[PDB]
């Protein structure tokens, strides 16, 4: 309850650090939705 | 670096967003929350030049479609900065009502708001006008007692400042039920401004604004029945040493009307 959440607040900066350390990926086009480039194309053609 | 098709496409949507006021957001903009690297792409749209309309709609869009951790980053990197920038550079130091409503909407994910907006703000030179505007949002929007309490505890443990005290008072005024540990933190907070005849820090003699006294009074009215007799005595002593001409007697009165837990 309160036990859980207060610890997440007190160390919010640390948890952001740890989340980025774990889940950061550089940009990769083949790692995003496969219709992405196709959407980029329809748009650059107005 | 990003594919140049990305840069070229999102540089243009960026220009659309400078003047957008209504209708549907560009489709390419609306797919950004569906992307893993939304942070990399978003920057190309040049968020600080978005119209205030777009700030609002983007806040709705991003806060309700990102995870809390991800929402928190959006709130912090984009919303907070816009909030501060606009208040500092406006002629009457007011906030554009679109941005204002964006901040209200962001409170819908209270944890992402406190970690992404409030805590960074009070810990990075929040001024009184900033606390007054952001504080009025916090006053108006309902927040879960649990998150409200946890944020109150966090603010009470911070070094004193008048803007922080503004938020402390706002969260007290919610008059929600408090976990006994937050009640305790409140007692410890007001306690720490008394004079101990040996070791004292600045808090014992610093000048206290009226807002500190209204917060003390608020805590006394709502929570007089949730403190121990020992705690009541520390606070009555606090009021004796540090009390205010008009508010001090009211606080004392409320503290003496309370029954011990």
């Amino acid at each position: 309850q309160y036990d859980q959440i207060i610890n997440g607040y007190e160390n919010y900066e640390e948890e952001l650090e740890e989340d980025e350390e774990q889940n950061y990926q550089p940009f990769d086009m083949s790692a995003e939705r496969s219709d992405f480039e196709s959407m980029l194309d329809d748009f650059l053609d107005n | 670096a990003l594919p140049e098709k990305v840069i070229k496409a999102y540089t243009t949507v960026g220009s659309i967003l400078k003047t957008w006021t209504h209708g549907k957001l560009p489709k390419l903009f609306k797919v950004i929350p569906s992307l893993r690297n939304w942070q990399d792409v978003i920057y190309v749209t040049n968020p600080e030049e978005w119209s205030p309309h777009v700030v609002y709609e983007a806040t709705k869009l991003f806060v309700s479609n990102l995870t809390a951790k991800e929402s928190q980053k959006f709130i912090n990197l984009i919303l907070l900065e816009r909030f501060r920038d606009n208040i500092e550079t406006s002629e009457d130091h007011s906030l554009n009502y679109h941005i204002y409503r964006a901040v209200k909407k962001s409170l819908y994910k209270p944890s992402a708001f406190f970690k992404g907006f409030l805590f960074p703000l009070v810990e990075t030179g929040c001024n009184v006008r900033e606390a007054t505007i952001a504080g009025s949002v916090l006053a108006k929007v309902s927040v879960p007692a649990l998150h409200s309490s946890a944020a109150l505890s966090y603010l009470l443990r911070l070094p004193f400042s008048p803007p922080t005290t503004v938020f402390i008072k706002i969260l007290l005024d919610k008059k929600y039920a408090l976990p006994y540990q937050t009640v305790d933190d409140c007692v410890y907070y007001f306690m720490r401004f008394r004079i101990l005849d040996g070791s004292n820090g600045e808090d014992a003699t610093r000048v206290l604004p009226v807002i500190w006294h209204k917060a003390f009074l608020t805590f006394a009215q709502r929570y007089k029945n949730d403190i121990t007799q020992d705690q009541r005595d520390f606070l009555l002593e606090t009021v004796r040493q540090r009390g205010h001409k008009d508010i001090g007697p009211e606080i004392r009165r409320e503290l003496l009307a309370g029954a011990s837990r």
